[PDB]
């Protein structure tokens, strides 16, 4: 019947860092993802009560998605790129288990991971 | 509608 | 015994109250379940129910044992399960919060 609380997006006890990977994955991969057309349900948190979904936070623990991954980027919440891919994983693995094979959701949650898996490729080398 | 393991929910689909 | 009493109740409680656990927790009804084909394919079933009862019962000789059932169980559904699959994805997530625990031995 209600949503719980958004992942964190900064936290004092995190250490904070800022690599040119962590740049790319902000400017350009987060960025690519976030324009596409098949972009809004993955923008902001699962709305499970607008979606009239009352067991998605009753399988889904660890929620994600891309407007906290955006904040996480912008307050340098990562350390490494390796732990905001991190993130994407799960925000697509959270679409895959709870949703159908064949479902909008999820051919819409594919397309994206293939484009974020283009620009993964070319992942800069860290400087 | 979506089943794994017994279990059984809502999909985003329905 | 150091080592086996962590694996009893730090990493199997851990994994347990995990919240894709439940698959995992109890061997593989293939009659209830309606998979005809499970054990014709699985040849050495394993979960988390009965690695629970060989820590405590005293049935592994040290922690690699105990490694190896863990790896059995995530063996059997990455053996039956396409890659990808949703009950995949589940496993996969149990394994790198196991793989994160053994690393803290
Ligand atoms: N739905």
């Amino acid at each position: 019947s209600t949503n719980p609380p958004p992942p964190e997006t900064s936290n004092p006890n995190k250490p904070k860092r800022q690599t040119n990977q962590l740049q790319y994955l902000l400017r350009v991969v987060l960025k690519t993802l976030w324009k596409h057309q098949f972009a809004w349900p993955f923008q902001q948190p699962v709305d499970a009560v607008k979606l009239n979904l009352p067991d998605y936070y009753k399988i889904i623990k660890t929620p994600m998605d891309m407007g906290t991954i955006k904040k996480r980027l912008e307050n340098n919440y990562y350390w490494n790129a390796q732990e905001c891919i991190q993130d994407f994983n799960t925000m697509f693995t959270n679409c895959y288990i709870y949703n159908k094979p064949g479902d909008d959701i999820v051919l819409m949650a594919e397309a994206l991971e293939k484009l974020f898996l283009q620009k993964i490729n070319e992942l800069p080398t860290e400087e | 509608w979506k089943t794994i393991a017994g279990k059984t929910w809502r999909t985003k689909q329905c």
